[PDB]
RNA sequence: AUGCAAAUGAAAUU
RNA sequence: ACGAGAACUAGUAAUAAUUGUCAUUUGCAU
């Protein structure tokens, strides 16, 4: 197993022993909820992985102040990200839930991450103003943050490279946000007889484009979705890792996302993202400093929106059949009854929105996706045939609780 | 004892009238002062309720 | 204005009852719905005649009763009935059945 | 240097994308545009004031209060209010240009900008079948504005006095045709008067470090390298169709063209142009690129 | 190149219903006024003269939607109630509009159902002017000779609905040709 | 393109109760306040009149469809087969010169008819008045035709002429069996106002 | 479809008065100021006399559900049931005749006579005066007859005439126990005015 | 339902008054300027004889309550009860063998009576008039009588004879109590036109 | 009517104390014509003669009325209406004569 | 010639 | 050389249907 996906597993289950020890009926180490989780955990042919052990039962001071770990050894990146993170009988009902989806539901495998994940918030959702869930999910974020930039900073030994207070202080961190500009215009450009139909599949289409803008980025930076803290309208967030490395390809993928959005309307919807260092040290609420790096991030990004296209970006835009009636736009080539081909696949998967669930990411599809791929509509039966599936508040507040608090919001409103 | 039954002329009147005007809200008076004369009734309810005044503000 | 209740509240009139004008007050009577019946405002000489019955009936009946003599010289009934012949309007008649009727509507009320 | 003064006393339409759509305020390609037609109805001669004419965008107007759009400056403090915020009167115009514009004020401004109304009336269409037999009218909504009795639109022109007066000549002839959207349809009638505004006057005739563009403006080749130094400017997608140069109007559409608006700052000025985005047409089609600037 | 305007009052005979509120009819929204509105007046206009025979109506209404391109040669614009009818109406006490209550009878059944329809108030007059922008010399009698007929053609119509029921019908007065930019001479035109 | 105008007058034999405001009042204008003839009532009587005359099926008495020709007089245009219609039946308004007549000679426009609306057993015997366009009065009403086929016109003529022939033996307004709204036709005049069709071959009585 | 008319005349054997205008005066018109009998009392009496002649319950007399024929000649389409009324009944109008009659020998077309009335163990009268049209005169009316079907003609106008006959020797009008209102008709006349019926052998006595 | 029509003949004895156009007139038809004696008095003279020969309370007299037999026979429905009258009262008219008799032998219809007063203490003579009708003279009259109840029908004809007797034992009209009024009944005469109930 | 009565008031004495009582007979006679003969109304011209040889006032009251070529007017005309109309004349008079006395 | 100048009730159902 | 351009808020249908100004009460005491 790749380190970085032993770091995943260990930290999304790092601190759960905590709902063994609550549980009562369940309390074989009745000393510590890093012993019994360790010992609950020891009982699985999948997860009988032993550094991911190591780690679930390392994650505190006195734990590991005994341990005899390697000065290698990635529980201790955990032990930091947890430091930077911050009836009964239902209890026993979740742990015998949590072994039948265990045995059954859970394998081990390099792209099961997002299972274990998907998972755990299905289970612990509103198991604690903090829920097991969030921490799980920050503590894995902020640990894979932390193991790209040691190993990218070619540093090995952590153990004496952290086991502080100044590797808090170095800006290790990176926050990334991207924006989608024409919304609005794009959304209400619809004049045919299919209003409600165009109108739900457009709105679908423009937050699939989103999704699957996120998932694409988050995949070539060989990152998880632990490390993603909101998505939604066009705005969205990323704590990503404050290398050179990670830098250099934010660019290069930017460039290309704006060669495509070049290449497929001009001006309808453009994507702007921007990023800006901050160190552990901030999001801890130290000196509320925190609001203060978003306000900038955000001026930032406010401030990247005026100059979006280079000289010879608009001397190509100046210098090369009619308009759809449902899509209000001439520069798509119409077809049979005046519709354009992109605006006739809208129609398609509006019809294709009521009765399937499942959107297929693929090479051929039907919707026309960023990175040369489509988007196509299955069954359950047919997706698993084919086994991606996709199925002053924010500012002032009072990561993690703003996170948990975005999180609230996006599913009461969805 | 007064009943709507005896007023049933002077409401027909009004009805109809619902310099020559002058003249006709004179003879309206003319049949009041008649019908209170007629009957006791008639006359209190006129006189209590302040008809006679009334019609001479309107005049 | 009230021109028939100046003279009765002033008198009665020596004696004056209401039975004292019936023929008379009948004789008013049957010219006014004779006055109603006729289309034209101008008066026919057989109406004239019948107002000048009317007249020679009047000074009868003023002469028969000093009561009543004293009544239609003080409410000056002779002379309105004279400017009444001599105008031959019709609607002047009517004021004048209004005005007469006044006057035995108030006579009755005292 | 005069200025123009536009009262309507007609709803009139301005358009955008779709019939259904309304705009108070048009730019310098319409209103330019609109000389150009009347120029040649007059059948005038048009170099005098195609490659001489100065003309900015119209803003509107209240009673007595006069009104620019708004700087694209970046200012150091809410950041709400003042997006809500459109247009600015010529009364704070350096306070906000020197932020003596407070929260308060600008709500107080944005309370005062009611200037008029959005319709939209509704119609059928019964030169169908319907004059032939039986088939379903064909509704349409049309958007219409109304303005209060005391507002209206101005613009400002500037250049040789020839020039000027032959501008004269034709804002005569254009104040009877149309200024609008559905024009021919009962949209868009105006009577115009001539104003000196002192203040105004002298907003003009300032002198500072930045550029502030009035019109709709984009330039040339060889200098906006030069020009797109230190900006803030917003590009806006010019599309639509043309009057008398092909057969089929739906045949016949302008290029698209992305310009500058009226809110853009700049460091280097440049001189704009009249660039053609004319092909497969009888005669070029202009769209006006010439920048009236205010130095503060 | 020269602009004749051609501008008058008219009366309503009988109550008038555009109503594109409906049933309601429509107004301004402020002075709470009705208004005929100008493409109402167009729409007519052209059913009439097409409806009397086109090239005539493509050049004086405008189509451009046919594979060539006209522009319109005629501007209608809205009316508005006059001062004279407004005092008129307002020392007389005459409220500006007219509420009638209807019936709808069925067959077999023989039961009422209720209508409530507004109507404008008889005799009040309009202040109307259009515009004529004289690009070729040599036709506009001709074209003039139409737009008489139009107005002779709508002097017996109505305007709006419910016209065959018995309402809608309009009166032209005061009409008067002026030339006020340009030198076209304009006193030998005429417009009943 | 030929529109023709009907001009005439309507007289009042006995008392008219039209009567669309409801003390039991009749339609009046709001500038001369003066009794009127609504033209929508005009229509539908005749309209029904002629219908019931020919064929009226149960069929056709449940949707108001009916006679070919009299759906070509008076226009349906309701489903499938459109028909736009053909005759516009204005109004008629108080006129003048009974105006001058009754100013003369001092009589009101109106009636007040005072009667009674007895029971059976409890015989509650309600009184009523019922207020009518007094006897005498006149209108001047005109119809326009729109000919939509020449050929068509006569028979159209001849079909309003049964129409006209059959209204005068019958009533309008209410309360028609007990009395009420008899009138008859006088002073007709045909004319085609637009057009190029002569109207001397007709004749309405 | 066809209207058969009834027309003839009432000739007054005592005195009538309706006195729905009401010393106490009598119904009369505007234009000419002459006595006038209307449709609706007519109708009235008429329907209540058919009716006592058939059945007339208590149920029945509760809210004037009557006898099925009767509602067939008369109309009532209330208790959800298609029955219009196949009877117009005209008001009745002072005529030419009479009036030339009356002008040519000198009488008046009115009485006014007066009553008493005597209270009990008082001795005491009050009079009163009554407007009521002098004897001998005549009046004109027309009735208008509907046949909705061709196989309900004579038998309803067998009814008719027995009401008729009812009326014969009854009252028309007010106070009829104290002796007026007795009338009889002459001159009866039967004509189809519009259609294809025949009127020969239909008689009414 | 039916009806039975009574015709007959009422002669006059004594003088008649009944002056309901009141230098003391007599009523009289304008189509004949011949007097009358009105149903009205006919029917008036009638209930209130019959009413007096039947039960008079004092409180029936007050609120003017009929008795029961005379209440249904000639109808009141004032009480609030529906009571139509079952009996109807007409005019009277001169007979044409009266006025030929009259005619033929030149004698008046009319009598003048001079009526000589006496004051007391005073014995002042202010001669009165008053017209009368000629006795001798008879009158034609109808009453209908209409059949709601089968059984109860010889009952009303014999209160209808008892009618008839104390009329003829009475006066009509004025001057009764100083000898005007008396009349007499002859040719009685039955005959049913409607039913056929006889 | 009025006239010749009101004129003939001379000095009071009425055609020299002219009294209604002797009037009575005449009175009589009109009445009962009055309620009504062509000789009746020569009758009720001996009657007049009568009543004028009765007393020298009388003969003048008739004279001073023209009295006598009314009444032979009236026998010529013989129509009843006129009768009627000297009737309300001699009524007048009558009346007239009665309003002016002592 | 003399008393008499009125008396009492009463919108419904679609 | 103006998101332009052609575009009657139409067309069918009414206050309809049943209901009595009637029920009693003397032109008459002196």
């Amino acid at each position: 197993m790749n380190k970085k996906n032993i770091l995943m597993y260990g930290s999304l289950l790092h601190d759960i022993g905590k709902i063994i020890y609550r549980s009562g009926d369940h309390t074989f180490s009745r000393g510590t909820h890093s012993k019994l989780g360790h010992q609950f955990l020891s009982q699985f042919s999948e997860f009988k992985d032993n550094e991911v052990l190591d780690n679930v039962a390392y994650h505190h001071y006195k734990e590991l102040a005994k341990a005899n770990l390697d000065n290698d050894n990635t529980a201790y990146i955990t032990y930091i990200a947890d430091n930077i993170a911050s009836s009964s009988g239902n209890y026993t009902t979740l742990m015998k839930d949590m072994s039948h989806d265990l045995e059954h539901k859970l394998s081990i495998k390099e792209g099961t991450f997002p299972s274990l994940l998907q998972w755990t918030e299905s289970l612990w959702q509103y198991v604690p103003d903090i829920s097991l869930y969030d921490h799980s999910r920050i503590t894995c974020a902020i640990a894979s943050c932390i193991f790209d930039y040691l190993n990218e900073n070619n540093i090995h030994n952590y153990k004496d490279e952290l086991f502080t207070k100044s590797f808090y202080q170095k800006e290790a961190f990176l926050l990334l946000s991207m924006d989608m500009s024409g919304i609005q215009d794009f959304i209400y450009n619809i004049s045919g007889s299919k209003a409600l139909k165009s109108l739900r599949s457009r709105s679908f289409y423009l937050e699939l484009m989103l999704e699957v803008i996120v998932d694409q980025l988050l995949e070539r930076l060989e990152l998880a979705r632990a490390n993603l803290l909101y998505t939604g309208g066009g705005h969205a967030y990323l704590l990503v890792s404050n290398t050179d490395k990670v830098k250099k390809k934010i660019t290069q993928f930017n460039n290309e996302l704006k060669k495509w959005f070049m290449s497929e309307f001009t001006t309808d919807l453009s994507l702007s993202m921007a990023f800006e260092k901050c160190s552990g040290d901030d999001l801890m609420n130290t000196s509320g400093n925190y609001r203060t790096i978003w306000r900038n991030v955000s001026s930032k990004l406010s401030d990247i929106k005026a100059h979006k296209y280079s000289a010879e970006d608009i001397l190509k835009l100046n210098h090369f059949d009619r308009e759809c009636k449902e899509c209000l736009r001439s520069d798509i080539d119409i077809n049979d009854d005046g519709l354009c081909s992109i605006c006739e696949g809208i129609i398609n998967i509006s019809n294709d929105l009521r009765d399937k669930s499942f959107f297929v990411l693929s090479e051929t599809g039907k919707l026309k996706m960023p990175f040369n791929k489509f988007i196509s509509v299955i069954d359950y039966e047919e997706a698993e045939m084919l086994v991606r599936i996709y199925s002053a508040t924010f500012i002032s507040g009072i990561i993690s609780r703003t996170a948990t608090l975005s999180r609230q919001l996006s599913l009461f409103f969805k | 004892g007064l009943t709507t039954s005896k007023l049933r002329n002077l409401m027909e009147q009004v009805n109809r009238l619902y310099e020559e005007f002058i003249d006709e809200l004179e003879y309206l008076k003319i049949k009041f002062y008649y019908e209170a004369g007629r009957e006791k009734s008639v006359d209190e309810f006129l006189k209590k309720t302040l008809m006679f005044p009334i019609i001479d503000r309107v005049i | 204005m009230t021109f028939a209740h100046e003279v009765v509240k002033s008198n009665l009139f020596n004696g004056l009852t209401t039975s004292k004008l019936r023929n008379l007050m009948e004789q008013v009577n049957r010219l006014y719905t004779i006055a109603f019946n006729s289309n034209e405002d101008q008066l026919n000489e057989e109406f004239i005649d019948e107002l000048e019955y009317l007249k020679i009936k009047f000074y009868y009946e003023a002469g028969r009763e000093k009561s009543v003599d004293e009544f239609l010289k003080k409410t000056l009934m002779f002379p309105i009935i004279d400017r009444v012949i001599k105008k031959e309007s019709k609607k002047f008649f009517l004021d004048y059945c209004k005005y007469f009727e006044a006057l035995v509507a108030y006579a009755k009320y005292y | 240097t005069k200025v123009f003064k536009l009262s309507f006393k007609t709803p009139v339409h301005f358009g955008k994308k779709r019939l259904s759509d309304g705009e108070m305020t048009i730019t310098a390609d319409t209103l330019f545009s609109a000389l150009f037609i009347e120029t040649l109805q007059l059948g005038k001669d048009t170099d005098w004031l195609l490659n001489d004419l100065i003309i900015s965008d119209t803003f509107p107007y209240e009673n007595e209060l006069y009104y620019l759009p708004k700087p694209l400056i970046k200012i150091d403090s809410n950041h709400k209010a003042f997006k809500k915020l459109k247009y600015v009167p010529v009364h704070h115009y350096n306070q906000y240009l020197n932020g003596e514009l407070s929260a308060e004020d600008a709500t107080d401004l944005n309370d005062i900008f009611n200037i008029g109304y959005f319709s939209l009336q509704t119609k059928v269409s019964l030169i169908a079948q319907e004059t032939d037999s039986s088939a379903d009218s064909e509704p349409y909504s049309v958007g219409t504005f109304t303005f209060e009795p005391e507002a209206g639109l101005y613009f400002i022109a500037k250049g040789s006095e020839e020039t000027l007066d032959h501008l004269n000549n034709i804002m005569t002839a254009l104040q009877y045709s149309g200024l609008g959207g559905k024009r021919n349809a009962g949209y868009g009638q105006f009577e115009y008067e001539i104003i000196n505004n002192q203040q105004l006057s002298k907003l003009l005739n300032q002198n500072g470090k930045h550029s502030i563009l009035l019109s709709t403006a984009m330039a040339k080749k060889e200098e906006i390298e030069s020009a797109l130094k230190e900006a803030r400017y917003i590009l806006t997608k010019r599309s639509g169709f043309v009057q008398s140069t092909n057969y089929s109007e739906m045949l016949v559409k302008k290029s698209d063209f992305y310009s500058f608006s009226s809110g853009s700052v700049f460091k280097n000025i440049f001189n704009g142009d009249i660039f053609n985005v004319g092909h497969n047409g009888k005669h070029p089609v202009y769209r006006y690129a010439k920048p009236l600037w205010l130095e503060v | 190149y020269s602009k004749i305007k051609i501008s008058g009052t008219i009366e309503v005979v009988t109550g008038l219903h555009i109503g594109g509120g409906g049933s309601p009819v429509v107004r301004d929204l402020q002075t709470k006024l009705p208004i005929i509105p100008g493409s109402s007046i167009k729409g007519k206009m052209r059913n009439l003269l097409a409806k009397h025979f086109d090239e005539r109506v493509l050049r004086l209404f405008g189509s451009s939607e046919k594979g060539n391109i006209q522009r319109a040669r005629l501007q209608i614009s809205d009316a508005f109630f006059s001062e004279k009818t407004k005092e008129h109406f307002a020392q007389n006490d005459i409220a500006y509009t007219e509420t009638k209550f209807e019936n709808t009878i069925n067959r077999l059944t023989a039961v009422a159902n209720p209508r409530q329809i507004e109507r404008v108030t008889r005799g009040s007059e309009f202040d109307f002017v259009f515009i004529y922008n004289v690009d070729e010399e040599s036709q506009v009698e001709d074209d003039f000779e139409n737009i008489e007929k139009a107005i002779h053609l709508l002097e017996n119509d109505y305007l709006g609905g419910g016209g065959t029921r018995g309402n809608g019908r309009i009166q032209f007065k005061d009409t008067n040709i002026e030339t006020v930019v340009g030198e076209y001479d304009s006193t030998n035109l005429k417009i009943k």
